[PDB]
């Protein structure tokens, strides 16, 4: 079978500059070479078909080019809505992707907003209490949450999520979840969330007392 | 609005088997040949199989040969795949797309939404959906908690709430259940004044559920 290799595997890129995919075939597919760009939660987009041609209603920005085992896939002028994946595709033997080149968009640093919800009473019915931690349109990524429990640090009893990239304002957005019993819960006062990011002078702690 | 539309996927053991139908809508689907193309979890898309617009032309990816059989009916306007000796790698979100017109040129430019096969001994279950409740800026959400199999869908006031709303990736947790939040930024002032729905649906264990987050 066609082996379809990409690089860069990642790419991180500031609105406004050009960005150079690269695609390897393990043999020639001469001009079958396809790129999809795959928003996360849409269906896959066609770019670009024949190696070189666009697609109907994709802008000039987009440029590819290349024949036989190596091609090109030049992105200028990015803007947030560009953060995606990219796939090569042959078509010359049956298809194969590429294993996809993964784009974020560089923007400005920007410090997360903290929220803290206490479980609902609904919850702790079920003899669980969940305590969510919300870190809100940062950027980078890379974040620390510290879970204290009536000054008592916790440890193992939480689990993170991070959203994809927002189209629009190229942030970032994670929610850490305590989860307790609710007779571990009903045991504490205070219930705390401690943030480190990039964007803060000092880590920032929201908390709340149990009943208040 | 050209469209494709799968389903047939579910919750199926390994060695067992599935059939995945696409119906498609707005075009001479005669005229088209057919693609199935599958992205399992935390990896790239991967093309299935193929079948040229009258049946002379038919492929499969190498692991799924002998295992998959593609097909078509023009007169339902349908695709098949029927899915035998499932294994972990083939769960994983299954597209239907459009590839050549005719013989003539490669086209791939329709997509549907995709349908999802999870391959799992374990039993279905729905969600319990929770409310996290508000405190310039305010935020309020929903606690989706304890599903399976993946996915869950998450709206806000039935999708007219769409700004501001980020739902988080589901999360496996050591039970071997799923949970997600979905959260949303409003104005505090409009707390009092304007109402917060999140509608949950979980369509393998049939679960609706709109929660309303009111400050407590
Ligand atoms: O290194 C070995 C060589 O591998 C490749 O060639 C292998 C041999 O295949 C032929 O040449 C290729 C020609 O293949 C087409 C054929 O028309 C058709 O018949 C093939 C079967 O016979 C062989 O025993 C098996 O390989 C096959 O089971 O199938 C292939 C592929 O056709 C589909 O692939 C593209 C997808 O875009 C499209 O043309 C066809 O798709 C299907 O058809 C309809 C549209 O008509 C679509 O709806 C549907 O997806 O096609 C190539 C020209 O581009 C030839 O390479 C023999 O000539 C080879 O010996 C190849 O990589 C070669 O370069 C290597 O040397």
């Amino acid at each position: 079978e066609i082996v379809m290799t990409q690089s860069p595997a990642t790419l991180s890129v500031s609105p406004g500059e050009r960005a150079t995919l690269s695609c390897r075939a393990s043999r020639s597919i001469r001009s079958a070479l396809a790129w999809y760009q795959h928003k996360p939660g849409q269906a896959p987009r066609l770019l670009i078909f024949g190696a070189s041609t666009r697609a109907t209603g994709i802008p000039a920005r987009f440029s590819g080019s290349g024949s036989g085992t190596d091609f090109t896939l030049t992105v200028s002028s990015i803007r947030s809505e560009d953060s995606a994946v990219y796939y090569c595709q042959q078509y010359d033997f049956w298809y194969t992707f590429g294993q996809g080149t993964k784009l974020e968009i560089k923007r400005t640093v920007a410090a997360p907003s903290v929220f803290i919800f206490p479980p609902s009473d609904e919850q702790l019915k079920s003899g669980t209490a969940s305590v969510v931690c919300l870190l809100n349109n940062f950027y980078p990524r890379e974040a620390k949450v510290q879970w204290k429990v009536d000054n008592a640090l916790q440890s193992g009893n939480s689990q993170e999520s991070v959203t994809e990239q927002d189209s629009k304002d190229s942030t970032y957005s994670l929610s850490s979840t305590l989860t307790l019993s609710k007779a571990d819960y009903e045991k504490h006062k205070v219930y705390a969330c401690e943030v480190t990011h990039q964007g803060l002078s000092s880590p920032v702690t929201k908390s709340f007392n149990r009943g208040e | 609005q050209v469209q494709l539309l799968e389903s047939g996927g579910g919750v199926v053991r390994p060695g067992g088997s599935l059939r995945l139908s696409c119906a498609a809508s707005g075009f001479n689907f005669e005229d088209f040949g057919m693609s199935w193309v599958r992205q399992a979890p935390g990896k790239g898309l991967e093309w299935v199989s193929s079948i040229s617009w009258n049946g002379a032309n038919i492929g499969y990816v190498d692991s799924v040969k002998g295992r998959f059989t593609i097909s078509r009916d023009n007169a339902k306007n349908s695709l098949y795949l029927q899915m035998n000796s499932l294994r972990a790698e083939d769960t994983a979100l299954y597209y239907c797309a459009i590839d050549w017109y005719r013989d003539d040129y490669y086209k791939m430019d329709v997509w549907g939404k995709g349908t999802t096969v999870t391959v799992s001994s374990a039993s279905t279950k729905g969600p319990s959906v929770f409310p996290l409740a508000p405190s310039g800026t305010a935020a309020l959400g929903c606690l989706v908690k304890d599903y399976f199999p993946e996915p869950v869908t998450v709206s806000w006031n039935s999708g007219a709430l769409t700004s501001g709303v980020h739902t988080f990736p589901a999360v496996l947790q050591s039970s071997g259940l799923y949970s997600l939040s979905s959260v949303v930024t409003v104005p505090s002032s409009s707390l009092g004044t304007q109402t917060y729905i999140c509608n949950v649906n979980h369509k393998p264990s049939n679960t609706k559920v709109d929660k309303r987050v009111e400050p407590k």
